[PDB]
RNA sequence: AAAUAAGCCAUGCGUCUAAGUAUAAGCAAUUAUACAGCGAAACUGCGAAUGGCUCAUUAAAUCAGUUAUCGUUUAUUUGAUAGUACCUUACUACAUGGAUAACCGUGGUAAUUCUAGAGCUAAUACAUGCUGAAAAUCCCGACUUCGGAAGGGAUGUAUUUAUUAGAUUAAAAACCAAUGCCCUUCGGGGCGGUGAUUCAUAAUAACUUCUCGAAUCGCACGGCCUUGGCCGGCGAUGGUUCAUUCAAAUUUCUGCCCUAUCAACUUUCGACGGCUGGGUAUUGGCCAGCCGUGGUGACAACGGGUAAGGGUUAGGGCUCGGAGAAGGAGCCUGAGAAACGGCUACUACAUCCAAGGAAGGGCAGGCGCGCAAAUUACCCA
């Protein structure tokens, strides 16, 4: 019954149409996948051309990029924080594309203290954001994902720093 | 005003004669409205 | 072997302890060759982290399977993603507390092993070999990962690392079969060099000569033959040793290495990055000397040991470098002008200053292609310091030749703080020299540097001589160049330039009748043929202003409001039909300022002179005025008419001009 | 709401803006070249190609948030009156803040990707006219 | 298997083959644009009279197409492509006529080594290297830099190399191989930009017809250097 | 050569080439015996997006011209194509695994492979896959006798994400006024593509319960001579990416017949946006959260009527042109189907039986009064 097909809807005139045509394959949409945090399962839909699209529905971790200094790591993933668009995936804690979700941070602070050598949320080049600083002194980031978990069955995602780090903790306040 | 948001009281055709109402109530209704006045309050 | 490690994860299961029961599901997954990466973040940052209570009892265990695991050629790929990336995840989430037991089980035979004793090289250890050369390379890939995912954390195990990495070292050191050990060879090298900035509080003095039986035996007579064509790993080495404080010490036990150093910067056919490092390694030693009380442990020594007996063959390279080639990158000339910037406040007494002023004067009449305006700046500092060596006194004609430059660089600068600096070294210029002269000029510049009140206080006072005057004629022209800040500085640099011309007209005296009018000539002229284009109309009527009191006081040199704006057109009109013109003057002053009177019946009476002045100037000038007029036809779709009348009455007089010469 | 971005532009960096040409002979304006507005349906900010059909015409209702409708006119030839007839239909075209938008202007259109149900054109070039309401009539 | 008239009407056919016509096998060249082995061989050569005997003639290896042996019967064969066959050891070429059908042009191996293919597009493929693409499908890895679009190539045929190049040049002789004027040998006189979508050349004949053509339809031959024998 | 039915009644109904696997207890043999020729059975790969049937209809939504894919998928075709070793097993490893079918036997049931138990054996079926070796392979190259090279850096691909490069300089204060400067004999001489993209492509960091980088078959069989081999050619099959072909999907402007006893219509399955995601092969109110106030219409929307052409130009001719497989509902394969080919449940008919159970859903023909009228023809040539 799911489906893409603009045949029930109404006109640019306001009028609706009876156009009645059955429902095609290539009209064809897919249940959603509320994919959400636990062990990794992850089904493989086989698609248009023989392609494989890799339906996520619960997924553990997922590399993200602290790329300011140039390096990601994979690390697990705690809670959804906010999302932009409903609350009930805040709720019940699915991880969708452009999520805020709050990441572990061991693997970063081992990258910093393996590189520079300055310890970090316990020279001149090694410099960190106080919010950020005071994000690792929690131990537990804020990142946001990137990737499509639902069509590629993975949850990687970038960390957030400076403006839009501070436009999600203002956002997480109100 | 949207998609499903306002509740629009219609009467619904297929979902009109479903279920026919069985009352399974043990007790005897005279017993039981006494029970609602002697909670917490009374 | 994973069959093998199967049934010995089996038997040690066997052993029924309760520190491995509830972690055998945990252990079972990483020998399953399909979940080992994801089985890895699940026990490490997993709900399930391994409790410190039995922490002593699991990790033996679980290092020696992770050892097994990481050794494990077959299901990885090729290339780095191909377990390199899986030595990097293991070594990554192990902790620093059982690092000590993974390198333990990592170094078999070289756990228990010393390099160095009270005396200098255990040669009973070195003649002999405990590891197959097949062996020691995975060993170093480990410990070069193990390095560089650790960091500082390091320090508690200083006593071992480096007694494997220098016994792999001087192992292949000696074997100079040849693969294997070069392959050695250069990612111990590469672990060294992390290992170096990794440690800086570790005593590094108990060996010496073990640097030196890697460096002077093999390299260090063929050094810049080799590294012409890139970095290498003793390079990569030498750096850090030079960024270390007490590092550089190593560079003074044989006497000969900077010396190599800076022959390879004298090497000519180097792809210039090499170039730049060996000059990144000198900038790191001239910034150690110049440290405060850190350094200052062996601020001494490398004073007095290293850059003092080859400060010579250091300006000798650079100077062949800056003078010989014709093509200079950018970079490397950046780099070595701030090398002699940070170079020249520690050197006191040298030999080749008048070599190194003849180049700091040459590199700043090179063209602005070349250098950089910041680089030119950077060699006035240059200049600044290297200025007050007692040298100019003989040699007078390079003296003379610098002083032109001083004064050439006053007009050309647009920042203030160069503008200080410059007048500091004509500050010290004149504490050098003629002199009382030089210090008029000094307090005139000082006090044009100075604020707008002292500025015209510094106009006044010059208001109120040749090698005199020069460096305030082209100060002066640049106070001409800015349009306004009042409007006053402008008028006032005129009044000075009228001042300057009318001493000009005052020397007719004729072996000065040479000089001085030469200098009118080639400073004054272009100066406003130049500034005829600046857009600001005060600049314009400045210009304007000297430019016609040049022509009521100079006649005698050979070389020379709407309605009177009409009128004097008129006359200008008249004036080119009774005496045709001087074509560079028609050229280059009379048709930008009658342009911009158009672009700002004033319109007619402009095309009216310039149809007068085209039959004045000369075909291979209005070839290329014509073409610049096409395009402003095409670049310009702002005043079409307007351009188009120009053009109509620039080919009327074409028509005439050749009816003319028929 | 989330934080709008121009996708791939790394700002939060401590050591830019992307603005494409549409080409066609056109001209970015100023307030696409540094305005701090952030719209991914932009012809300059976004990723949105402009290819095909050019059109032109004038403003209905300006007064929609970034989306204006067009009354295109034309003569059609009915034969039975074998005559000339105004008809007039309805375009929309999503708009940047780029311009500076007025009503009864004849602006001109390129063509895009869906953008959404009846949005396939952006605006492109505006011509600041004094057109008026509903009673004006021009073949365009 | 469509009918002998919805067959285009430049591969001829008779009243005689029947009331269907064979399609052609997918291939290098297009479908309304090509001319199958079946209708080369029995419809204009008439070296066979029926399927089965021009089956008899494919299956063995006595047709090469392009300088390869091509085994299957109704594989598609459009434009230049020469055919040798070794037994008659004869090279046909295809080329247009004016009023817009093939022609076959015998020919030996002197003509028959190389083919002029006009290029399609260039890239830069994987592995970083530039790449070039013919209208017979062909890609050359690492062509002559100046080799643009709408260039043409004379193949080498034997190794497929890169021999010579023929510029697109307002100048140039040229043949149409499209549109409602199709067919008719004429030198590029004018060329005319239209950027935003499809534009155009005008050209004109030996004898002053001009005419205006889409840049996708015109063909390069020869600025008068007839590369390729036309049909004197 | 023209030739109403509703209801009754019988009859009719895949795939093998020299080139994957042969111990058929299968045939046919001999001059060097694993196999050799023919080769049923079976495993493996391909095939069936149609040939054509029925009937409530589709009123610029289909359709036609005309665009675009810089918004997408594509088996097959044909063309190019893949530099990716070492990296603590060494007191090592170096002719790779196990399943089954066919087959042989023992049966159950009324019930055909409806099938149970027991014993085998192959792959181009499914599956793993450090190694002879101190080298390999890319970029640089000093020195140079074309010498050919001392020694320096480095180690694929597919997915997903972040970042950088996507190209002379950005102190871009450059290049542009070569309108010069010098010599001269005054004639002169010298000083990637696109309209456009974050496109194509390259690299770093990682990521995948992630792929590919030939453990295959046939035919010829030649050079070096460590006579123990090392090299060697032509094809078939297979493989990553980019093409190309064949398609499919959307998509832009114009064009339907009539009617005002049709003037308001849409928001009554969201009606118009924009933001965010989901799902799709991709765009998109296509769908879900947040808000804004719309959109069409007397230039004829909307509703109503049902009577559902284009190109080729002497002409006529010729060419092209929704819903269902007993009824809804859900699922499976494949490059392409919402196949109706199968399954499941419900509903409705109906068949065999040993009464426990088990398989199945078309058209054509004749009668359609008791009296009537065109072959149940032959073949893929």
């Amino acid at each position: 019954g799911i489906s893409r097909d603009s045949r029930h809807k109404r006109s640019h005139t306001g009028a609706k149409r009876a156009f009645y045509r059955k429902k095609r394959a290539f009209e064809l949409g897919r249940q959603p996948a509320n994919t959400r945090i636990g062990p990794k399962r992850i089904h493989i839909v086989r698609t248009r051309g023989g392609n494989h699209k890799y339906r996520a529905l619960r997924l553990d971790s997922g590399n993200f990029a602290w790329g300011s200094e140039g390096c990601t790591r994979k690390t697990r993933i705690i809670g959804v924080v906010y999302h932009p668009s409903n609350n009930e995936l805040v709720r019940t804690n699915t991880l969708t594309k452009s999520a805020v979700v709050q990441i572990d941070a061991a693997p970063f602070r081992q990258w910093y203290e393996a590189h520079y050598g300055q310890p970090l949320g316990r020279a001149a080049h090694g410099k960190v954001d106080p919010a950020l600083e005071k994000q690792f002194e929690a131990g537990r980031l804020y990142a946001i994902i990137s990737s499509r978990p639902g069509q590629s069955g993975r949850a990687d995602g970038y960390i957030l720093e400076g403006e839009e780090l501070a436009f999600y903790q203002r956002k997480l306040h109100k | 005003a949207s998609k499903g948001r306002k509740l629009r009281y219609t009467v619904h055709e297929k979902l009109q004669n479903f279920m026919a109402p069985e009352d399974r109530r043990s007790w005897e209704e005279h017993a039981i409205d006494r029970l609602f006045g002697t909670l917490f309050g009374q | 072997d994973i069959e093998l490690q199967k049934l010995a994860l089996k038997a040690i299961l066997t052993w029924k302890s309760e520190g491995i029961k509830p972690y055998q599901e945990h252990l079972e997954y990483l020998l399953d060759e399909a979940r080992f990466k994801n089985e890895l973040t699940v026990l490490f940052q997993g709900d399930n982290k391994i409790l410190p209570e039995h922490r002593s009892e699991v990790i033996p265990v679980l290092l020696h399977l992770l050892y097994g695991r990481a050794i494990s050629r077959k299901g990885a790929a090729s290339g780095r993603h191909g377990l390199h990336a899986t030595r990097l995840a293991i070594i990554r989430q192990l902790d620093v507390e059982d690092m000590g037991s993974f390198l333990d089980i990592g170094l078999g035979p070289l756990r228990a092993i010393r390099v160095v004793d009270e005396q200098g090289v255990r040669e009973s250890v070195f003649a002999h070999e405990p590891l197959p050369p097949r062996k020691q390379v995975g060993l170093l890939n480990m410990l070069e990962a193990v390095i560089n995912e650790l960091g500082t954390s390091v320090e508690p195990y200083m006593d071992a690392l480096v007694n494997s990495v220098l016994y792999c070292l001087v192992n292949a050191c000696r074997k100079l079969n040849e693969s294997l050990y070069r392959v050695i060879r250069t990612t111990a090298l590469k672990s060294l060099s992390r290992l170096f900035q990794n440690a800086p509080d570790f005593n590094w003095v108990p060996y010496r000569e073990l640097m030196v039986k890697e460096i002077i035996s093999p390299r260090i007579e063929k050094l810049p033959v080799e590294s012409t064509q890139g970095v290498s790993a003793t390079w990569r080495l030498m750096a850090t040793w030079s960024s270390l404080p007490k590092a550089a010490p190593f560079l003074n036990v044989d006497k000969r290495i900077l010396p190599k150093i800076v022959e390879t910067l004298s090497i000519e056919k180097a792809k210039d990055e090499v170039k730049v490092f060996a000059l990144d390694i000198l900038k790191n030693l001239i910034n150690l000397a110049q440290a405060p009380e850190t350094e200052s442990q062996f601020n001494e020594l490398i004073k007095t040991e290293l850059l003092d007996p080859n400060t010579d063959l250091i300006l000798k390279t650079i100077g062949g470098v800056l003078h010989g080639q014709s093509d200079i990158g950018r970079e490397l000339l950046s780099s070595a002008v701030d090398t002699v910037v940070v170079f020249a406040p520690m050197i006191e007494v040298s030999s080749h200053i008048q070599d190194m002023l003849e180049i700091a004067t040459w590199l700043l009449n090179q063209p602005l292609r070349k250098v950089n305006p910041k680089v030119k700046g950077a060699i006035l500092l240059i200049l600044k310091r290297f200025i007050e060596l007692d040298d100019l006194q003989s040699n007078q004609e390079l003296q003379r030749k610098v002083y032109s430059t001083i004064s050439a660089l006053f007009g050309f600068f647009k920042d203030k703080q160069n503008r200080q600096t410059l007048a500091e070294v004509l500050d010290v210029f004149a504490r050098r020299e003629w002199a009382q002269e030089v210090s008029d000029i000094c307090r005139g510049l000082n006090s044009y540097v100075e604020d707008y009140n002292t500025r015209l206080a510094a106009f006044n006072s010059i208001t109120k001589t040749l090698d005199q005057w020069m460096p305030l004629v082209h100060n002066l022209l640049y106070f001409i160049q800015q349009p306004e800040e009042f409007g006053v500085l402008s008028s006032n640099s005129a009044d000075g330039l009228c001042k300057f011309i009318s001493a000009v007209e005052s020397v007719w005296a004729t072996p000065d009748q040479a000089a001085w009018i030469d200098v009118v000539a080639n400073i004054i002229l272009p100066a406003i043929y130049a500034g005829s284009r600046d857009p600001s109309e005060t600049v314009r009527r400045e210009i304007l202003r000297v430019f016609g009191f040049l022509v009521s006081h100079l006649p005698q040199w050979e070389l020379v409001a709407v309605s009177r704006q009409l009128q004097a057109l008129r006359v200008l009109e008249a004036a080119n039909d009774k005496r045709e013109f001087r074509s560079k003057h028609i050229s280059q002053f009379f048709i930008p300022l009658f342009e911009h009177f158009i672009f700002d019946g004033l319109s007619a009476q402009a095309t009216n002179t310039i149809a007068a002045l085209t039959l004045s100037l000369e075909w291979q000038q209005y070839r290329a005025i014509l073409r610049r007029f096409i395009s402003y036809v095409e670049s310009k779709p702002d005043w079409q008419k307007r351009v188009v009348r120009l053009l109509e009455k620039e080919v009327d007089a074409l028509r005439t001009a050749v009816a003319s010469k028929k | 709401r989330a934080f709008l971005k121009q996708p791939h532009i790394f700002l939060n960096s401590k050591v830019r803006r992307w603005y494409k040409d549409v080409g066609l002979g056109f001209k970015t304006p100023k307030t696409a070249i540094e305005g701090h507005y952030i719209d991914k349906k932009c012809p300059f900010t976004g990723m949105v190609s402009i290819r095909g059909r050019i059109l032109t015409g004038r403003v209905v209702s300006t007064k929609m948030h970034r989306t204006i409708i067009i009354r295109r006119e034309y003569l059609h030839y009915i034969p039975k009156y074998n005559r000339y007839e105004k008809r007039h239909k309805n375009l929309a075209a999503h708009v940047s803040p780029a311009f500076r938008v007025e009503e009864g202007d004849m602006v001109v259109v390129g063509q895009c990707r869906p953008l959404s149900k009846t949005v396939r054109f952006n605006v492109l070039r505006v011509l600041p006219r004094t057109g008026k309401s509903v009673k004006k009539f021009q073949k365009f | 298997h469509q009918k002998r008239l919805s067959a285009p009407s430049h591969w001829l056919l008779d009243k005689l083959s029947g009331a269907y016509a064979p399609r052609p096998s997918t291939g290098p060249h297009k479908l309304r644009d090509c001319m199958p082995l079946i209708v080369f061989v029995r419809n204009r050569l008439k070296y066979a009279l029926n399927y089965r005997e021009t089956k008899a003639i494919m299956m063995q290896r006595l047709v090469k197409v392009d300088g390869k042996v091509r085994t299957d019967i109704t594989y598609p064969a459009g434009f230049m492509d020469v055919i040798t066959i070794e037994k008659t050891g004869e090279n046909f070429r295809l080329i247009y006529d004016t009023k817009g059908r093939f022609t076959v042009h015998r020919i030996t191996d002197e003509e028959a080594k190389y083919k002029l293919g006009k290029v399609k597009r260039v890239q830069l493929g994987r592995g970083g290297v530039p790449f070039l693409v013919t209208h017979d499908a062909r890609t050359i890895r690492y062509p002559d830099p100046l080799i643009k679009v709408n260039d043409t190539v004379k193949i080498d045929l034997e190794t497929g190399k890169i021999t010579d190049f023929i510029k697109f040049d307002t100048g140039a002789l040229a043949m149409i191989t499209g549109g409602r004027n199709m067919g008719r040998v004429g030198v590029i006189t004018h060329r005319e930009r239209h950027d935003g979508g499809f534009g155009i050349v005008h050209l004109k004949d030996a004898l002053d017809n001009t005419f205006a053509t889409r840049e996708s339809n015109v063909f390069v031959i020869g600025s008068e250097k007839p590369w390729i024998s036309l049909p004197k």
